[PDB]
RNA sequence: GGUCUUGUAGCUCAGUCGGUAGAGCAACGGUCUGAAGAACCGUGUGUCGGCAGUUCGAUUCUGCCCGAGACCA
RNA sequence: CUACCCUUGGUUGUGUGCUGUUCUAAUUGGUAACUGUUAUCCAGUUUCAAGACAGUGUUAGGUGGGCAGUUUGACUGGGG
RNA sequence: GGACUGUUUAACUAAAACACAACUCUAUGCCAAACCGUAAGGUGAUGUAUAUGGGGUGACACCUGCCCAGUGCUGGAAGGU
RNA sequence: UGGACCUAAGCUGAGGCUGAAAAGCGUAGGCGAUGGACAACAGGUUAAUAUUCCUGUACUUACAGUUAGACUGAUGGAGUG
RNA sequence: AUGAGCAGGUUGAAGGUUGAGUAACAUCAACUGGAGGACCGAACCGACUCUCGUUGAAACGAUAGCGGAUGACUUGUGAUU
RNA sequence: CCUGAGUAGCUCGGAAAACGUUAUUUUGAGUGAAUCUGCCCAGACCAUUGGGUAAGCCUAAAUACUAAUUAGUGACCGAUA
C-alpha cells in the first residue's frame, strides 16, 4: 500500500508530499513513482524522513529529468518498415520500445512507453511525453521502404 | 457438375449422384504429392484424456490435411502461383496449392472466380479485388460478398470460409470503427475494419444437392447411423422399450442430459470478440 | 492447484447444513486473484494472489 | 421474501372549485322496404362489490378480506 | 410582519436509490510476436476485442432423476 | 411396414426394431454448440454454418393440413420483491 | 526379421501448466511392430540344424595404417524412399 | 494405426468414343473404359431358419440352405475409452 | 518505553467445544486495536472486582509396543483344531 505520492501529482488529491488515497492496480498502484515506505511502523522515525527523501527526489528529478530528455534527444528511437512504394504493411507494439529501453542500460519499465495498434506506410512520427514540469519529447525516425 | 451412380444390383435401387471430382478437383488418381504433407493422427472421436467426446462419428478411412496457410501473410509483395486445385479430405471446400515465385509453396481457398494458374497476391495493400486476393475492407465499399476471414487478432481464417458463404458489406459504425458485416446463415457481425478480406464465394457453388444413398458414403462422411428415439434402451433413455412405443415427450426435446437445446438460446458470450456482434438470428450480440 | 501459486493452503473443507439440516459437506477455495507482481533482477513475472494474504502483503509494501 | 390491485346491468365500463348513472349488443315496443337483411330510436336492469375514516353533498375522496398486472432469492 | 403545520411545480445540487460513459494503469483469452528453445502442455514482456461492466475467492440462488440416501401406510374370509 | 443390400438379444428373439437414404426441426460468429477431466488442454477440429451435434419419422413422390389456454423458445413494455 | 535404427496407433518423460494427500495434460527428447531400412542364395551335414556350419556363390558400414586418388561436404535445402 | 482373402464366371455402366445424317439441326449405332454398401459361386465368416443335444464331441458346436464373398464384406497384430 | 499487528473483537456457513455451532477460537471472504484496570474473559458483555497478558515457543518423565535382541510363562491347542 502506497503512502507516498512522490515528485509527481496523479491528477488528483494525492500530492507531491507524503499522502495519497488508495485507487486499486491503476497508474496509482502500479507506477513506481508512488513509492511505497515501511507501514509496519510509519509514526515519526519514517515519516519525516521520508518527507526529506520525497523533497530530495524531487530535486533530483528535476536535475534526471534534464538529463533524459538529453538523452532521448540525442540518442532516440529508431525503426524500420517493409514498404512497396506506397503499400501499408504496417504493424507496431510497445515491446520493442521497452526492449530498446532496457537496451540502453537501464531498466525502465513499461510505463514510459505505451501505444495502441497502428497500421500505417511511408515516413511518420510518435512522440510519448515522460515528465509533468520538464517533459521530454521522443523522436522514432521510421525507415521506409 | 454432378454424375449419376446406377449401382446395377438385383435387388435395391440408386439414385444417388456424386460430383465429378475430375473438373473441380486434380489429380483423380490420388498418389500423395510429398511437398507439404502431414500424417493425421485421429481417436475415433475420442479425447486426448482418451474418453469419447463426439458421439455417432468414426469408421473413417486416414486423411492427409493439406497445410492451409488462412493468414495469407507469409510472403508478401511477390503474387503466388495456383498450382493446382487439390482436394481436402477436412473440408467441404476445395484446397489450393498455391507457390509464391521467392521459392515457397502454400495451401489456401480458391473461391469461385478463379482457379489454377491465376497470380494472387498477399499483402495488406490495396491490392486488386479479386478471389483468392486478400486485403483489409478498408478498401472495398458497401455491398460485396467477402469470406474467410476472423475476428481475433492472428487468430486464423476461422469464420465465413465455407461453399457459398459471404459476408454482405453494410458501411461501418457511428464511431467509424467495426465495420458490420452480414455473414452467412443471416446473423451480422461487427468485424474490424483492419482485418484481411479473401472475396468472392468459394468454389463448387454446385455442392448443394447430393444423394447419400449408401451407409460407406456417409459413415465415412463423418455422420453415422443416427438412432431413433423411439425403441431404445429406457435406461439411459427415457423413452425406449417397452410394448406399444410411446410417443416422444418433454416439450422441447432436450439432449439425453440434463441440458436443454431445442430453441433455447445457446450461444457463448465470453471470448476476445463477442464485443463485435450484431445479431445471431434471435436477439442481439 | 486450486490454492493460489501463492498460497499452498488447503482448502477449508466444512460442512453446509440446509433447511434439512444435512451432513453434506463444502469447500471453501482461497482466494485467486492474478494481479501482477514485480520482482527485482530483469524478469516481472506474475502469480496468483489471495486477498486475505493479499491485505497483508499491501500493507506490507508488496505493491 | 412477497407489501403492486379492481368488482357497479345478462357482458363491458367512469365519477367536476369533491355537488352528477350510462349506452352498445342479446333483446320489449316502434321505423325502413311489393319483401328485407344491415341499420335507426326509444322499454329495462345497479345498497355505484361489501364493510369503516375524510370533508360543503363518499358508493366518487380513502383503507381492508377474495383473481389480477411489467427487471424477482 | 414574526414562527409552526401541510400542500403541489422546479434551476445548482444533494439525505435516497437509478445508471451511463473517455482511457488501461488491472482482469478474461485453445489472440499472437520475441525469448527460453529449434520446448504442442508451457512460462516472462507485450499489444490486442472489451473493460473494472464481468470474472475469480465467499455467500446467495434458481432451472435441473442426469444420480444417490431413500419413501412407495395398514386392516381387507388372498390382496389393488 | 421396412427403401434395398444390411446390423443388434455370440449360446431359443434378427425382425414391421434398428440402420444409409430423404423429409427435415433445433443450437452455434468460434475460445463454437455438443463433450472427455475438476484443471490445463483436447475431440468437435483449427470443422466455420453448404460443418458438427441433438429431435422426429423415414427410400421414390404429395404435403404434413387446425389450433398457443399454458409450458420450452423468440419478440414486448411498465413491477412487486 | 523385432530391436543395434526409424516412426504409425500409443506411451514414458527434464521441465512446465494444472491438481488436498495421489497425480492429470503434456514439451525437449526416447521408447513402441502388426510396418519401413541397412547388409547369404542353392547342395551337403547329425540320434535332434540351417540362408545360420561348410562348399560354391557373396553383401553391407567399410573399419585403423597405407599408397593412390580426389572439392567432399552437414548444422541447412530438394527428390526417391 | 500396420499389414491380409475375394478363385472362377459375371452387370459391363457413367465419362467419352467414331462416322452416318441434317440447310443448321434433330436423330442413329457402337466400342476404349471398368462402376458398385454389384450378382452366382470357393478362401473366410455369420447362427437367420428346421433337426441333434435338451445331464452332446460342443460351458455353443454338427448338418441343410441362405447371406456377405469385391464392401455397411471377411481379419491378424499393437493400442486408445 | 517495551510484552508478538491483517494480530485479539466482530463478521457472510460450517467445525474443535457435552453443544449438530448460542458464550471462546475460527476463515474461504470483509474487516481490527492496546503496550497494559489498556486488551482478551467473566457461556451477550461489563461497574467494584475477579481470570490472565496471548497472537514463537524449547522440553526425556507419566502417551504405544517390540521394528532387530534377550529371557521365561501356558484350567494353550492336538492334524476338521
Amino acid at each position: 500500500m502506497k503512502v507516498i505520492l512522490k515528485q509527481d501529482v496523479s491528477n488528483l488529491g494525492k500530492r507531491f508530499d507524503v499522502v495519497d488515497v488508495k485507487d486499486g492496480y491503476a497508474i496509482h498502484f502500479l507506477f513506481p513513482k508512488k513509492l511505497a515506505a515501511p507501514l509496519t511502523k510509519k509514526s515519526l522515525q519514517d515519516r519525516d524522513l521520508f518527507l526529506k527523501k520525497q523533497q530530495e527526489h524531487y530535486e533530483i528529478n528535476k536535475a534526471l529529468s534534464h538529463k533524459l530528455k538529453e538523452v532521448i534527444e540525442q540518442t532516440e528511437l529508431h525503426f524500420s518498415l517493409k514498404e512497396h512504394n506506397g503499400r501499408p504493411y504496417g504493424s507496431i507494439i510497445t515491446k520493442q520500445i521497452i526492449n530498446q529501453a532496457h537496451t540502453k542500460g537501464m531498466a525502465l519499465q513499461k510505463f514510459m512507453f505505451k501505444d495502441n495498434v497502428r497500421l500505417g506506410f511511408g515516413d511518420h512520427e510518435i512522440t510519448l511525453h515522460i515528465f509533468e514540469d520538464t517533459t521530454a519529447v521522443l523522436k522514432v525516425k521510421v525507415t521506409p521502404d | 457438375p454432378i454424375k449419376k451412380i446406377i449401382s446395377r444390383s438385383n435387388s435395391g435401387i440408386h439414385h444417388s449422384t456424386v460430383i465429378d471430382y475430375k473438373k473441380l478437383l486434380t489429380t483423380n488418381k490420388n498418389k500423395p504429392e510429398k511437398s507439404l504433407l502431414v500424417t493425421l493422427k485421429k481417436h475415433g472421436g475420442r479425447n486426448n484424456q482418451g474418453k469419447i467426446t463426439v458421439r455417432h462419428q468414426g469408421g473413417r478411412n486416414k486423411r492427409k490435411y493439406r497445410i492451409i496457410d488462412f493468414k495469407r501473410t507469409h510472403y508478401d509483395n511477390i503474387e503466388a502461383t495456383v498450382k493446382s486445385i487439390e482436394y481436402d479430405p477436412n473440408r467441404s471446400c476445395f484446397v489450393s496449392l498455391i507457390t509464391y515465385a521467392n521459392g515457397a509453396k502454400s495451401y489456401i481457398i480458391s473461391p469461385d472466380g478463379i482457379k489454377v494458374g491465376d497470380k494472387i497476391l498477399a499483402s495488406e495493400h490495396p491490392i486488386d479485388i479479386k478471389p483468392g486476393f486478400s486485403m483489409p475492407l478498408a478498401f472495398i465499399p458497401e455491398g460485396t460478398q467477402v469470406h474467410n476471414i476472423e475476428l481475433h487478432p492472428k487468430g486464423g481464417g476461422q469464420i465465413a470460409r465455407s461453399a457459398g458463404s459471404y459476408a454482405r458489406i453494410l458501411g461501418q459504425d457511428e464511431t467509424g470503427k467495426y465495420v458490420i458485416l452480414q455473414l452467412l446463415s443471416g446473423e451480422t457481425r461487427k468485424f474490424l475494419k483492419e482485418c484481411r478480406a479473401t472475396v468472392g464465394v468459394v468454389s463448387n457453388l454446385d455442392h448443394n444437392l447430393v444423394v447419400i444413398g449408401k451407409a460407406g458414403r456417409n459413415r465415412h462422411r463423418g455422420i453415422r447411423p443416427t438412432v431413433r428415439g423411439s425403441a431404445m434402451n429406457p435406461n439411459d433413455h427415457p423413452h425406449g422399450g417397452g410394448e406399444g412405443r410411446s410417443p416422444v415427450g418433454r416439450d422441447a426435446p432436450r439432449t439425453p442430459w440434463g441440458k436443454r437445446h431445442m430453441g433455447v438460446k445457446t450461444r457463448n458470450m465470453k471470448k476476445a470478440s463477442t464485443n463485435l456482434i450484431i445479431r445471431n438470428r434471435k436477439g442481439e450480440q | 492447484a486450486k490454492k493460489d501459486q501463492l498460497t499452498l493452503r488447503g482448502p477449508l473443507y466444512g460442512n453446509n447444513r440446509s433447511h434439512s439440516k444435512t451432513i453434506t459437506r463444502r469447500k471453501w477455495n482461497v482466494n485467486l486473484q492474478p494481479c501482477k507482481v514485480k520482482t527485482a533482477d530483469g524478469k516481472t513475472t506474475r502469480i496468483l494472489v489471495s486477498t486475505r494474504t493479499l491485505r497483508t502483503l499491501k500493507k506490507h509494501n508488496r505493491l
